[PDB]
């Protein structure tokens, strides 16, 4: 599944 | 219950003392103990009060700016710590402990008293 | 800008009916999430229920499931919130918000239920089988305190006067049904006349008693 | 549904102090947590969404933050307007629950209940309830105890304004009946700013 | 701000992604970019590819693009960034769609669809991220939709003169349509009822009337009528209805009734208002405008 992360 | 005292002595004029309470057989963060002073003349005169955890101090408007109270659950024990100290400062200052747990002020058991004399 | 208007808000019998609307402008009915809450007195605020007119979405709390019912007009741009079976304890203060589908992006954030940015004004309901009636004051005779205490006076409010230190109380709603609330004063003992005013619109009810 | 705890549950501060308030959700909620300010009588204003998102035009000193389910609120310093019902509300799931509102009260010295007793009136008796009435007046804090010595309802008014103090009035009521078949009636009021509790009695 | 992620089954493939909504521009088409992450140690093949494909599922491809994310053979001011953060084993790709590719849509139980996938040749070695193409709305307003007509017939000596229009052309989602209607009855036969609706046309043909309205208002022979009539077509009551024309949705989300496609493969939908007079040999008039979505502001 689309997983989810920052920048 | 059986709270103690412990501090006290002869301080001069404008110095500074350290009293401490300890309790046994029951916990402080629960309660809610308040320091009491007693002069001659108007026993048994509030000085401070610290609740449970981190939730407040709370100082009578003659001890204000001048004195702190720091609550310690690990050692289950307080500290009121005078600053500044007055000719006028001399009693025997109690501790008492609060059996209700919302701030009600039901004093049960306070111990002995220690003199603190200026 | 964006508007939501109450209305609808007033006395009803236990076991009666109302009909709440929320009037909006500045953006459509149907791009838009619509709430209905409410705050007890003396409580905390209390989420109602909740429409999505476009895709033709509604969900209730438990408390409220069944003796409501919402529904919208997108002709008016208007929502309903249709209020059956009502209780005293439904007896509060009712608001209307929304939550904008908009701001993804591109269109609409169809399960965002996000927060409520816009709330309108908050109109009182109440729910109880009492008629109207006036207040009876009575006196509280005696730094001495004096008061008045005026009990058993339907519906609030009741305002209380006197001819510094008065302090009037918020009305309690006794278990019978109607109002009490009671009015003090603290006064030097060395001068102990002193009127207290008590007046009622919803019954047209002027009383003045005498302490001392 | 998802219960939201909040702690404190009310708390006591002053201007400049940095304030902070926790919310909790019993379950996985993934940064849906909005902080409202409800002051007395009028609506609730949206502070925070996304339990980290300032909203437009609220003040820069409103705060949140998120460490798991533990959501944030915090004040940089408090001033007077920042004194009102904070409350958290998870929307993610259905049905939306709020926490429990925190009342950020004012700080002041301790101070004790001025007691004072009335019985009831002779007008009074005629219609055939009797009403006995114990006022506290001007204590700080809030919390204080009163005990009725032979059916109470308090009401204490909104913290003041020259002082922060809170009054209050028990009124006890009886029917004329049960009123005149003792003779001696009190009020005893314990505070925590009362080494021992002052008992106001009158006879009947 | 915020980075949509794919991680590859073994872990080692990583797709990174800033948006997942590109707009079809009329003129141009906005660039899919993005960074695969790639242990060398789990590179085998040597040779990773990227593919930004567009599919016709019912299968069909209107657009392949392949592009050698490794070994390389500009980036994006986003790209830069997250190759930064990242690392150095990311390496970017990127693809310029071309116009007159379709838009993203789908029929409610298909369609046009988007898909960018990477792959490690020389079902572990394999990520596919889903995507949208989807356009605002028309920035102005086009003219004002009229429609007039005039049906007669042996018996009457009169024309019975119908007319419709609209209060303008661009009819966001969820926004109630105008519908003004007037009729001139000079005849004998009695206008028994008006019907009007709101109608979409999406040719691969159907015609499902998302929106309907019908009065039993009568003209009495030799007389007027004027009246304003309102129609929100929203998807409350549209549920029911296979084969609409539904916008494109990522997994499964709710969406919109699908938008105008403004201009070709795919699917063409369009929206249309009509008026309806049946008389007691019922005349008829219709209208075009356009059902979309705004562009933030």
């Amino acid at each position: 599944e689309t997983e989810y992360s920052a920048l | 219950v059986q709270l103690q005292e412990s501090g006290g002595g002869l301080v001069q004029p404008g110095g500074s003392l350290r009293l401490s309470c300890a309790a046994s057989g029951r916990t402080i963060s629960r309660y809610a103990m308040s320091w009491f002073r007693q002069a001659p003349g108007k026993e048994r005169e509030f000085v401070a009060v610290a609740r449970r955890s981190g939730d407040g101090a709370f100082y009578a408007d003659s001890v204000q700016g001048r004195f702190t109270v720091s609550r310690d659950d690990a050692k289950n024990t307080v500290y009121l710590q005078m600053n500044s100290l007055k000719p006028e400062d001399t009693a025997v200052y109690y501790c008492a402990i609060d059996s209700d747990t919302f701030y009600s002020g039901s004093y049960d058991y306070w111990g002995q008293g220690t003199q603190v004399t200026v | 800008e964006v508007q939501l208007v109450e209305s609808g808000g007033g006395l009803v019998q236990p076991g009666g009916s109302l009909r709440l609307s929320c009037a909006a402008s500045g953006f459509n009915v149907s791009s838009s999430y619509i709430h209905w809450v409410r705050q007890a007195p003396g409580k905390g605020l209390e989420w109602v229920a909740s429409i999505s007119s476009y895709y033709g979405y509604t969900y209730y709390a438990d408390s409220v499931k069944g003796r409501f019912t919402i529904s919208a007009d997108t002709s008016k741009n208007t929502a309903y919130l249709q209020m059956n079976s009502l209780r005293a304890e439904d007896t509060a203060v009712y608001y209307c918000a929304r939550k904008s589908m908009y701001h993804r992006g591109w269109g609409w954030l169809s399960w965002v239920y996000g927060a409520m940015d816009y709330w309108g004004q908050g109109t009182l309901v109440t729910v109880s089988s009492a008629s109207t009636k006036g207040p009876s004051v009575f006196p509280l005779a005696p730094t001495a305190a004096l008061g008045c205490l005026v009990k058993d006076y339907f519906p609030e409010p009741v305002t209380v006067s006197w001819n510094s230190g008065v302090h009037t109380f918020p009305a309690v709603l006794q278990s019978s049904g109607l109002y009490s609330l009671s009015s003090v004063v603290t006064v030097p003992s060395s001068s102990l006349t002193y009127i207290c005013n008590v007046n009622h619109k919803p019954s047209n009810t002027k009383v003045d008693k005498k302490v001392e | 549904d998802i219960q939201m705890t909040q702690s404190p549950s009310s708390l006591s501060a002053s201007v400049g102090d940095r304030v902070t308030i926790t919310c909790r959700a019993s379950q996985s909620v993934s940064s849906a947590v909005a902080w409202y300010q409800q002051k007395p009588g009028k609506a609730p204003k949206l502070l925070i969404y996304s339990a980290s998102s300032l909203y437009s035009g609220v003040p820069s000193r409103f705060s949140g933050s998120r460490s798991g389910t533990d959501f944030t609120l915090t004040i940089s310093s408090l001033q007077p307007e920042d004194f009102a019902t904070y409350y958290c509300q998870q929307s993610y799931y259905y049905p939306i629950t709020f926490g429990q509102g925190t009342k950020v009260e004012i700080k002041r010295t301790v101070a004790a209940p001025s007691v004072f007793i009335f019985p009831p009136s002779d007008s009074q008796l005629k219609s055939g309830t009797a009403s006995v009435v114990c006022l506290l007046n001007n204590f700080y804090p809030r919390e204080a105890k009163v005990q009725w010595k032979v059916n109470s309802q308090e009401s204490v008014t909104e913290q003041d304004s020259k002082d922060s103090t809170y009054s209050l009035s028990s009124t006890l009521t009886l029917s004329k009946a049960d009123y005149e078949k003792h003779k001696v009636y009190a009020c005893e009021v314990t505070h925590q700013g009362l080494s021992s509790p002052v008992t106001k009695s009158f006879n009947r | 701000t915020r980075v949509f992620k794919k991680a590859s089954p073994n872990g080692k493939l990583t797709v990174y992604l800033g948006k997942r909504d590109f707009v079809d521009h009329i003129d141009l088409v906005e660039p899919v970019d993005g960074v695969v992450l790639v242990d060398p140690e789990y590179l085998k093949e040597r040779r990773v590819y990227v593919t930004l494909t567009c599919a016709f599922r019912y299968r069909k491809d209107l657009f392949v693009a392949n592009v050698q994310s490794f070994p390389p053979a500009p980036l994006t001011r986003l790209q830069e960034r997250l190759i930064k953060k990242l690392g150095e084993h990311a390496y970017p790709f990127t693809f310029e769609i071309p116009p007159n590719l379709p838009c993203s849509v789908t029929l409610q139980p298909c369609g046009v669809d988007y898909e960018v996938k990477a792959f490690c040749a020389e079902k572990r070695n394999s990520v596919r991220l889903v995507i949208r193409k989807v356009q605002y709305a028309p920035e102005r307003p086009g003219p004002q939709p009229t429609a007039e007509t005039t049906r007669q017939f042996l018996m009457s000596d009169k024309p019975l003169h119908l007319e419709a229009s609209l209060d303008k052309e661009i009819y966001y989602h969820g926004e109630p349509i105008s519908v003004n209607v007037h009729v001139t009855n000079n005849t004998n036969k009695t206008v028994k009822k008006i019907k009007i609706s709101v109608r979409q046309y999406a040719d691969i043909q159907y015609k499902c009337p998302v929106a309907m309205e019908e009065a039993d208002d009568t003209v009495a022979p030799s007389s007027t009528f004027c009246k304003v009539y309102t129609l929100t077509p929203f998807l409350a009551n549209n549920r029911e209805k296979r084969g609409l024309a539904l916008d494109g949705k990522l997994k499964h989300e709710d969406t919109n009734l699908a938008s105008s496609t403004l201009l070709i493969l795919g699917i063409i939908v369009s929206y249309k208002v009509k008026v309806k007079l049946v008389v007691s040999s019922d005349v008829a008039v219709e209208l075009p405008f356009t059902l979309m979505h705004p562009k933030p502001k």
